[PDB]
DNA sequence: TCTACCGATAAGCACAACTACCTCTCCT
RNA sequence: AGGAGAGGUAG
DNA sequence: TTGTGCTTATCGGTAGA
């Protein structure tokens, strides 16, 4: 970072990117046969239940292996963009 | 899978059928006591698949399969080829109709066939 | 103090080094000893703590 | 019943395709016969008897192969003895037997004992559902004659044992009706190779 | 190059109708150490 | 989930999954350091080191006898067995 | 190997219909997937109702929603149960002659009425003028596990079928290579009994749908037993493809001639021998 | 004392092979219900109340019914009289190496020595069966060998103790052999050999082969090591180490990975790399090992409000939490929170041993 | 109607569980 | 002079 | 302890004389 303000902006951007990646992983976890009624284009009143249950998604991911593979794949796909920020916040004289 | 204790000696009862009585009866071998049965129910078990206890977490039993993904279809809002397709019924329609869900993390669009 | 779970912030270290009269990033301008010309890029210098291991050269000669 | 009819239709089509590939002068009408035409020519019931036929080689009319379909599964020594007596009476040296279930060990020993006089080939009905030759993984197989085998051995100055080997139990060898001591030509999608049947 | 141990003494009585048993090595700065 | 189980039937096994927001420059949290140590403990094991050596030895014992002949064919040292009639290289020097 | 992974490719005539490949793959998955009877039934109970009929009739209650999701009917599952009872009939080594199953929308069961849209399946045991089946333990321990293990759909051999997408298949198509990325199905079958080949049982199960599965490119994923089905050359080609895939996954670059020489050296005697001492001894013998 | 749940294979036909509860006590294979009714229980309902499953599961009920049927078939009229005691006595006498004591005395000392009453041990057995059933149903988690909650470490008080015991036993054998050889045909100092134990200890300390905790033969290795004098740090870290013995070096399990139980006890960030990766764990700076307390804690527990265990098996517990001291059911408490708070307050006033763990869990209700 | 080898399952019984090097400490 | 038990280095 | 090959040993088995 050039100064402290740039460092704070980078920290906020990293936090928001991690939050977005976690949201993407949570969305990708729904691609199973159990949520076929919810993924269909119809009227479901349980839309808020899938969002408010934030602490259950991690527990469900840690128990299943296919869910874990899907989650890590989605996390890598969403974290490539986060890694791409180094060329924006990095100077040309950076040794790394 | 049901069990009860006769009020006489407080011991387990085994079900039996009598051709002459033509009714369900319970009598234990400890004492010569016979009592009438209730609801004519001798077995009632809820069917569950909890056979491999403490083993489904280590080995992936694949209880909930993942939905297939295709790349031939093309999304409308975005130009992404990867999408999830599955079959489900409608709100009031009959039969199975094909659905599609976009796999783009930034699109979030779903459409029917 | 350099407590592993109570490390001071990077800003504090930079301020401490700046108050000493040196660059806040730990790099100082150096000059080549062979030609005398000034190098274009500053070189980071610092008195780190090193150790000498028991493995020697003559102990491995066979 | 109709499922058995279409199963037998597929078996007959695959058998005719294999015979045409082996060069036994199979008519184009039998090769291009549709399912509806086969059913119409079948009648009410086949009884596993109308499939029995005799075919002769295209190059030589003396050589002929007779296809036998047993009436019931799990054939015994008596059925094999009747079949070989019929072959001796009809003066045929090759025959193809398509059975529903695996043969009796006594029947297998009887077949192996009389293999020197006449050559008998057994095929399961499940193996003839899909044509092995008509596949993208299987390359082109060409059977070399005695003169071509001698020319191949003389060109590279090698013996018959110093060649890549292929077992008789392989599906390709039984499809082409290859005996022990015959070489084949394989073209891969070009470099070619030869396999020795052992 | 000897063993730093201590002897064990316990009385044994025989009946009809302090002896030495063994030496245990002593850890340094133990309950019994100079 | 770190305290054995979350009580949602009692689980017995888990597949760890954690995201660390901090970096090495800022300073790792003790729980983050524990997570990193658990993740990186696999690379410090001595297992699976024998597999490449055993596989290489067993493949060498098979492919040692293969050599090219003066006639252009590929032959094995045992009995001059013909492995390949012609080398399948895509050029450029034979 | 017990998994015996298979590989089935779709035919070329399904592309004419709009979204034909997806519908065909879903139909094949629905037809060739094992669905146990226990996965559909929710509450199984035995009720004392009193060739003559025997007491201790069994009750199986199934919700209509489960049948709607699985696209099944009570008549269909009853017919499947009867067909599978008459197909093997090797178990149930007791005084049993016939087993008739009746379907009723509403049963005279006053024990519980929590579900109103659940259809009841009645199974009645028949005894040949004997009371050898009059006990409850025998039926509860033999017949109940037998019906729950009976699959209402698919075959007992097929374990699971998943739909996958690929761009570089092991068996390329002759023409039409412009199609970048096809859709195929991967089938896993049980290896409990080694008497019959898995491919042999798979060919018999796909008889009604022989036209849908493109048998010109379908091949087992295994290497050892593929030579017994399609010949040594097909096994060699699949082995070369798998070796190239493994090399690509390893990250290194290896020329083609090395892999071809390995394949030709490991299949010189007409069979793929193992890397152990027994394989080398057999190859030399 | 082992209670095993497995399919019955004795006097069982092909139709009946359901899971039953068996007891492996002194290698006798006694049915659980016979042992229940032998320990002062005369009713099936009382035995079921002792096993307070407090759940609705078909498998558990089927297993209990199968065990009852197996007990009924094994011994006829076992409920009436004392036929169960005779059956268990016969089973004990059927062993290859039966105890010298009778049946009336074997159940007091060889079966749950902590509980003096013959009916309290029946309640302890019922509690054990309840725990087993809860674990089988999935409500209770099973113990793991990687966690430090279920593991103990011994440095010198127990490692040298077993060596001293075995050397003393060998010396006693030699002494009695010499006495028998000399009596038929001397000071007491010549009878006892003073070199056997010293030579054995010297061999154990030199070769490093220590006696196996559970086997007479197959001496373990890696117990005694040499110090490093390259620098004081090496000799400081060599003294503070923890070793775990595994059957094979190629595979161990999950012990090679850190555990949340390592927080503040052993160092999870530093471990040797190689064959013993994770097996050798360095202790933390603030790490102490507890020692046995000579004071009696049972007398001080009743003063805080603990109520003694009920002797009669007919009286059930309503909401009284179980109090276990070193695996022994010492009594009951009305409220667990106030009880543990009072215990902690007493401990903080130097009225209790400073090395004592107080565990309160509402899931197990104990 | 009484014998032959013949299919799948239990139970021992084997080999194998990486190279290239360096020290010390204990026997025999 | 020869063997067994530990620790250590490099890929 | 495992992980696979490998050789005894027993359960039934259907077919032919
Ligand atoms: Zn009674
Ligand atoms: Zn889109
Ligand atoms: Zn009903």
């Amino acid at each position: 970072s050039s100064d402290l303000q740039s460092r704070k902006n980078l920290t906020e951007e990293i936090s928001y990117g991690l939050r977005e990646a976690e949201q993407v992983c949570n969305k990708q976890q729904l691609m199973v046969e159990s949520w076929r009624d919810f993924l269909a284009v119809n009227g479901e009143d349980k839309e808020e239940d899938s969002v408010s249950d934030l602490a259950r998604f991690c527990y469900e991911r840690q128990k299943s292996a296919t869910l874990s593979e899907l989650a890590v794949s989605a996390f890598k796909d969403a974290y490539r963009d986060v890694q791409a920020l180094a060329y924006r916040y990095g100077d040309q004289s950076n040794s790394f | 899978s049901t069990m009860k204790f006769c009020r006489e000696c407080n011991n387990i009862l085994y079900p039996k059928e009598d051709k002459e009585q033509k009714i369900l009866l319970y009598a234990c071998r400890n004492c010569d006591h016979q009592e009438v049965a209730d609801n004519s129910c001798v077995y009632r078990n809820e069917v569950h698949h909890s056979v491999s206890e403490r083993t489904q977490i280590l080995t992936d039993v694949a209880s909930d399969p993942t939905l297939p993904r295709t790349k031939a279809v093309r999304c409308s809002k975005c130009q992404h080829r990867e999408a999830v397709f599955f079959q489900a019924t409608a709100r009031g329609e009959e039969g199975m109709t094909l659905f599609f869900v976009c796999c783009n993390p930034n699109c979030g669009h779903r459409w029917r066939e | 103090h350099a407590t592993p779970f109570s490390t001071p912030g990077v800003t504090e270290i930079t301020e401490q080094l700046h108050r000493a009269g040196f660059s806040r990033w730990g790099n100082e301008r150096v000059y080549n000893g062979r030609s005398g010309e000034m190098m274009r890029s500053m070189i980071f210098m610092g008195p780190t703590f090193y150790q000498r291991l028991v493995h020697m050269s003559e102990d491995k000669v066979k | 019943t109709e499922e058995e009819l279409k199963r037998l239709y597929r078996i007959q089509k695959t058998l005719m395709q294999m015979l045409r590939d082996r060069g036994y002068f199979i008519a184009d009408s039998e090769l291009t016969m549709t399912k509806q035409q086969f059913i119409r020519k079948h009648g009410d019931n086949m009884k596993r008897e109308d499939l029995v036929t005799l075919k002769a080689k295209r190059n030589d009319n003396s050589d002929q192969l007779y296809i036998f379909f047993p009436d019931e599964a799990k054939v015994g020594v008596k059925t094999m003895k009747m079949y070989t007596n019929r072959m001796k009476s009809e003066n045929v040296f090759r025959a193809i037997l398509v059975v529903q279930q695996n043969l009796t060990p006594f029947a297998r020993t009887c077949i192996s004992e009389i293999s020197s006089k006449f050559h008998l080939e057994v095929f399961q009905e499940a193996e003839m559902l899909v044509n092995i030759k008509e596949h993208v993984l299987v390359p082109e197989h060409q059977v070399l004659t005695t003169e071509e085998k001698k020319t191949l051995l003389e060109r590279y100055t090698v013996k018959e044992t110093q060649l890549p080997r292929i077992q008789v139990t392989d599906p390709i060898a039984r499809y082409f009706g290859l005996k022990r001591g015959q070489v084949v030509k394989i073209i891969r999608p070009r470099y070619v190779t030869y396999r020795y049947v052992v | 190059n000897m063993t730093y141990s201590a002897r064990i003494k316990v009385n044994v009585q025989v009946e009809v109708f302090d002896i030495l048993i063994g030496s245990i090595p002593v850890m340094v700065k133990s309950i019994l150490c100079k | 989930p770190l305290r054995g189980a979350k009580g949602k039937t009692t689980t017995e096994s888990y597949v760890p999954y954690g995201v660390i927001e901090n970096s090495f420059l800022t300073g790792l949290n003790p729980l983050e350091s524990f997570v990193h140590s658990v993740t990186s403990r696999d690379s410090s094991f001595s297992g699976n080191a024998d597999l490449p050596g055993t596989l290489s030895r067993r493949l060498m014992f098979f492919m040692r006898d293969i050599y090219a002949a003066y006639d252009g064919t590929v032959r094995n040292s045992f009995g001059n067995q013909l492995v390949q009639f012609t080398y399948e290289t895509d050029g450029p020097v034979e | 190997q017990r998994e015996q992974t298979m590989s089935l490719y779709l035919s070329e005539y399904l592309s004419k219909k709009k979204h034909g490949f997806e519908y065909g793959s879903l139909e094949i998955k629905n037809h060739l997937e094992k669905l146990s009877f226990s996965e559909i039934v929710s509450t199984s109970m035995i009720i004392f109702s009193p060739v003559p009929l025997s007491p201790w009739v069994c009750h199986f209650h199934i919700s209509e929603k489960v049948l709607k999701r699985k696209q099944l009917s009570a008549e269909s599952v009853v017919s499947s149960l009867n067909e599978q009872y008459k197909s093997r009939n090797r178990e149930l080594k007791l005084d049993i002659v016939d087993l008739d199953i009746q379907n009723t929308n509403h049963c005279s069961s006053d024990d519980q009425a929590m579900k109103d849209d659940n259809v009841c399946i009645t199974v009645t045991v028949v005894e040949a003028s004997k009371h050898s089946v009059l006990e409850l333990d025998a039926i509860r321990l033999v017949l109940i596990p037998f019906l729950l293990d009976s699959p209402v759909k698919g075959d007992q051999g097929i374990k699971k079928v998943n739909i996958l997408w690929t761009d570089r298949p092991k068996a390329p198509k002759r023409n039409g290579n412009h199609l970048a990325g096809e859709l195929y199905l991967k089938v896993t079958m049980y290896g409990d009994r080694g008497k019959r080949n898995c491919w042999t049982a798979l060919l018999e199960t796909c008889l009604p749908i022989m036209d849908m599965i493109d048998w010109g490119r379908s091949h087992p994923d295994n290497i050892r037993q593929c030579c017994s089905v399609y010949g040594i050359d097909a096994g060699r080609s699949i082995f070369v493809a798998n070796l190239e895939s493994a090399v690509s996954d390893t990250g290194k670059e290896i020329l083609r001639e090395h892999l071809l020489l390995v394949a030709d050296s490991l299949s010189v005697t007409g069979e793929f021998v193992a890397l152990n001492a027994k394989g080398w001894s057999k190859q030399r013998q | 004392f082992i209670v095993r749940l497995s399919e019955n294979e004795k006097a069982e036909d092909y139709k009946r092979r359901e899971k039953v509860l068996t007891v492996y006590f002194l290698s006798t294979e006694i049915p659980v219900w016979l042992l229940f009714f032998a320990l002062g229980v005369s009713s099936d309902k009382e035995a079921m109340d002792l096993i307070a499953f407090d759940g609705d599961d078909a498998s558990i009920t089927n297993s209990l019914i199968a065990s009852i049927h197996v007990a009924d078939a094994v011994c006829e009229a076992f409920r009436c009289g004392n036929n169960a005691l005779t059956y268990v006595e016969q089973q004990i006498k059927s062993t290859k190496f039966p105890p010298a004591e009778s049946v009336d005395e074997c159940l007091h000392l060889y079966l749950f020595p902590g509980l003096q009453s013959l009916k309290k041990k029946a309640r302890f057995l019922g509690y054990m069966v309840k725990c087993l059933l809860n674990s089988y149903a999935g409500k209770r988690k099973c113990e793991n060998r990687d966690s430090f909650r279920n593991k103990r470490i011994e440095l010198a008080g127990e490692l040298l103790e077993r060596e001293i015991r075995v050397h003393l036993a060998h010396a006693r054998r030699k002494m009695t052999r010499a006495m028998q050889k000399h009596l038929s045909g001397k000071p007491i100092e010549h009878y006892l050999d003073a070199s056997v134990i010293t030579n054995g200890l010297s061999r154990a300390f030199s070769t490093g082969a220590w006696s196996h905790p559970f086997r007479k033969m197959e001496r373990v290795s890696g117990v005694v090591a040499n110090l490093g004098r390259a620098n004081p740090l090496q000799t400081l870290i060599d003294l503070r180490r923890t070793r775990q013995q595994v059957l094979y070096t190629g595979k161990v399990g999950d012990a090679r990975y850190p555990h949340p139980s390592h927080w503040g006890r052993v160092c999870f960030l530093s471990t040797p790399d190689g064959e013993n990766c994770g097996l050798v764990k360095n202790m933390s700076l603030l790490g102490l090992v507890s020692t046995q307390s000579l004071e009696s804690v049972v007398e001080k527990l009743f003063a805080c409000g603990m109520e003694e265990l009920m002797d009669d098996t007919c009286t059930p517990l309503f909401g009284k939490h179980k109090v276990l001291l070193n695996g022994d059911w010492v009594g009951l408490c009305a409220d667990s929170e106030s009880f543990v708070a009072e215990l902690k307050s007493r401990r903080r006033q130097s009225e209790l041993p400073r090395e004592m763990e107080i565990k309160r869990d509402k899931d197990d209700n104990e």
